[PDB]
């Protein structure tokens, strides 16, 4: 009887429902927006940002999981570029033990060179190469107060008033040091005051501006990859692997091909540990036939937008709202998670998709004229990613708080819409 | 007094601007933007508050300043 | 079973909706506008000015309560100011008992003194400072006649056809003895013609235009104040009390909060004769919490507008023609009142708002540009407040006469609605 249930179906949008409030006993800031996609691949906040070649390389999936989220690189380039992408994310945040230093030998201008080629504030000065014993410290503040002069880093450094810390010491008491002393540098001696490390006042800020990051247990930022069904994508999935990577993403336009259930099974069996994300698909028979083929989350999105192009070309698309709500039903059942994808405008529309069932939102279009986002290239520049992301996690957690959800579990299964005609607008 | 000023000026300060331990470092913020770098910290000298030490504060009180390391230099130090 | 109904509900808003004639009786001037909030709080009009610092000080409150309405003054400034506006509102119509008066010693200047400091037009002159017996008047038109001169009021003043009034007459009787003998000015005197107040032509004027003023038993003006749930609430609402204000605000975001119920109980417990305003809520449930903490009169409004902030930021609203039926349903099963508070745009929407079940409209955005909101700062001037109040009440008078409702209380029961499809617009 297909042909009479051609027409039987009605599809929900962001713009057809609104969440309504309920008893309350959570402020927006108290909310809990981490989200545990699988048991190896937990987020902070739910926002990641899409596999698109104008939205998400190194540098954009560093800052997304600097917040808490994750960024996936975009596969529109070579297997070794795409390995090198993902090791990048990887090897960002290294915690120097490994600090660059100099001697008294050496001449001022050698220290200006160090200054200005890594755009460091700071050379540590050690005894000699070998026995590396902190003697003194060079700075910029300290330049300015030369005319341009060769003499001996010695008569021009910092070393009557030094001030160090041992390895092992707080960032809290690091930063009271520096905060005290009036000084900006940090350096890290050892027993015997061997030079060791160096913590420096915007180390300190970038741990004070990003606390939810999401690392995986070894302290290493998460970072995911994008594949296709091509002939080599077992060779790139090989590759990212070997970078690392926290999570595969098998992205095609339409899921729901066995092409694409034969890739999602034979790297499961390749690699019955890695996490595998699965899209794009729009009903729960597809959620079924990816989640059975090995998916572990199951990305919705088939024609999200009004007037997308899936709707103008091929006609054919899912409003969201039902989209994500008929997937995660399905995806409920085997215990697996979805990701939203599509048509996310405004912060409302996150706190919309969470609730219906979503665990995480997909945005690319959103993020793509930011300033980590790929090329100085027509996309209007947005300003950093963070002032983005600030908002719509802002936006989310307004709605969670009208909506009395503590976290995205309450969200997800108690929050109750209200169906709207549109009238107004 | 404008006149004065002209004249007097380029002479590498007779009158400063100051405050006390007890005012609030936005007292000193605002007397520094309307573009002094420096307070020296009543009728009848304690320390010095600068725009750098303002980096490592926040309005708080003024009494957390520069107030051991102190260097001071006699009336009549030369420009050398 | 909340899985299956997060879809389940529906929600009007004002575009969905038309009122249908009916059989009527009554001209709309003769429609009854008047409102019980509460046993010690009534109104003429069911108009309540919000609670916005761009919207209600006392200079606004005075003109709502003067036209039969209700001022709320907000909350956005300290204990003592909020204090003193509430006191401004209750003093503004004291009836002038005590005149400004001068005697024939003083010189013309004097007079100018106080006409120009005061903005007054007339000095009733007696003849000593204890003995105050009427000798004369000056005025304006009198001071036109003169050259500037200093010579003798007494010399100048009118004495031979001086026209005053007994203590107790009449204001129509003042007003005819002003028309008869073409002078705007009327001193009052006792039997043995003490100087014991004043009657002026705009005195009587005023009276005129604003006969519908809602007061308290006492004869003063009626206000509000806005009270939110912070630490200092309970001294904020006791020096509001202290001050003679007529009915608190509790005025949150989200009003089915328990840290808003809490506040909601210990004001009550604290003041058990207090009126008490409190929201803002959406639902049945909500309206249920608040009146079951003690609240006299529960705000309605979460997310109205098609695209205010609420829906737009937090995804999160309930239309409102749904908001304010539901809400009304459960307030009615209490005996207790509902205001709506948001979306109305024309006063078209006064009528359906009020049909649905609200017993008053409050209004901010359609006031905030006006003459009498604080500020001479981003809005339009859109004139005196009562030529905005006088085309609201118009159109609400005109639909209660379409509806046959001569009075609100059948329109709240009786009105009918048609839903629309919205094709035409
Ligand atoms: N060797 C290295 N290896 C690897 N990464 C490195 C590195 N050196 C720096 N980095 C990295 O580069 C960045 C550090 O530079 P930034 O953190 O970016 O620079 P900044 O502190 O904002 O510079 P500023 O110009 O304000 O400081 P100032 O000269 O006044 O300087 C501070 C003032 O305090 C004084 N001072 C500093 N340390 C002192 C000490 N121990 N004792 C006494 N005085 C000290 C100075 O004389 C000066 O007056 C970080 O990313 C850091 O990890
Ligand atoms: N009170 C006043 N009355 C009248 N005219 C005034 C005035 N103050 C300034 N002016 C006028 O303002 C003009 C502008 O010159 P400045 O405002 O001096 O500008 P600058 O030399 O470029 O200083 P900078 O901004 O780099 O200082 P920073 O805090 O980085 O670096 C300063 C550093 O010095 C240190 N410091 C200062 N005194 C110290 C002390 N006694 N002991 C220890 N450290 C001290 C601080 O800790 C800080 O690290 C002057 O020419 C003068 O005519
Ligand atoms: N002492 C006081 N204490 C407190 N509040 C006070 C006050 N005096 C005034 N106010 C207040 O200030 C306002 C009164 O002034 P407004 O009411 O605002 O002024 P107006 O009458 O419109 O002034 P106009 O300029 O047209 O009048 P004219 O000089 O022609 O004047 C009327 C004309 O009639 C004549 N006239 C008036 N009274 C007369 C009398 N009893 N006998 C004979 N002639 C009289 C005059 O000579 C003149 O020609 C009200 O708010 C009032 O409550
Ligand atoms: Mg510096
Ligand atoms: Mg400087
Ligand atoms: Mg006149």
């Amino acid at each position: 009887h297909h042909w009479e249930s051609k027409f039987s179906k009605e599809g929900l949008t962001f713009d057809d429902v609104l969440l309504v409030p309920a008893k309350s006993e959570v402020l927006p800031r108290d909310v809990d927006l981490s989200v545990e996609l699988t048991k190896t691949l937990k987020l902070n906040i739910p926002v990641i940002s899409a596999g698109m070649d104008t939205v998400t390389e190194s540098a954009m999936a560093i800052a997304m999981a600097r917040q808490g989220g994750l960024g996936i690189i975009h596969k529109n380039m070579s297997i070794e570029q795409q390995a090198e992408q993902v090791d990048k994310v990887k090897r960002s945040e290294r915690g120097i033990t490994n600090p660059f230093f100099l001697t008294p030998d050496h001449q001022v201008f050698d220290a200006e060179h160090l200054m200005g080629k890594y755009r460091i504030s700071g050379v540590p000065i050690v005894n000699n190469e070998e026995d590396q014993k902190l003697v003194g410290i060079i700075t910029n503040r300290d330049l300015r107060f030369i005319a341009d002069y060769s003499m001996k880093i010695s008569d021009v450094m910092t070393k009557e008033e030094l001030v160090t810390a041992s390895v092992g010491t707080t960032l809290d008491e690091a930063e009271k040091i520096l905060q005290k002393h009036k000084i900006e540098k940090l350096p890290l001696v050892d027993d015997q005051n061997k030079l060791k490390g160096l913590i420096t006042i915007k180390d300190i800020e970038k741990v004070i501006e990003f606390p939810n990051s999401s690392k995986d247990i070894h302290g290493r930022l998460i970072v995911g990859a994008a594949v296709g069904v091509t002939g080599d994508t077992m060779t790139r999935v090989k590759k990212l692997v070997e970078a690392n990577v926290d999570v595969i993403v098998i992205d095609t336009a339409h899921g729901h091909s066995q092409g694409v259930l034969n890739t999602v099974t034979k790297i499961r069996e390749t690699y019955p540990e890695l996490n595998i994300i699965a899209g794009n698909v729009a009903t729960a028979e597809a959620t079924r036939a990816l989640i059975e083929a090995g998916a572990d989350v199951v990305k919705v999105g088939i024609g999200p937008g009004s007037i997308c192009t899936t709707r103008v070309v091929a006609g054919v698309g899912v409003p969201q709202i039902t989209a994500i709500y008929d997937c995660a039903t399905e995806a409920r059942k085997h215990g697996k998670t979805i990701i939203a994808d599509g048509g996310i405008k405004f912060s409302g529309d996150i706190t919309k998709a969470l609730a219906a069932g979503g665990h995480a939102v997909m945005l690319g279009s959103l993020l793509a004229g930011t300033s980590e986002s790929p090329g100085a290239a027509a996309a209007p520049y947005k300003g950093p990613v963070e002032e983005t992301v600030y908002q719509l996690v802002g936006g989310l957690r307004s709605g969670m708080g009208y909506c009395g959800s503590k976290d995205l579990r309450a969200l997800r299964e108690e929050a109750q819409f209200i169906r709207m005609t549109g009238a107004a607008a | 007094e404008q006149v004065d000023k002209v004249k007097r000026s380029e002479r590498g300060i007779t009158n400063p601007f100051f405050l006390t331990p007890d005012h609030q470092v936005f007292d000193a913020e605002h007397l520094m933007g309307k573009r002094i770098s420096g307070v020296p910290i009543e009728e009848d000298l304690v320390g010095i508050i600068t725009n750098r030490d303002l980096r490592f504060i926040s309005m708080k009180i003024s009494d957390v300043m520069t107030k051991e390391e102190l260097v001071t230099a006699s009336v009549g130090t030369t420009l050398d």
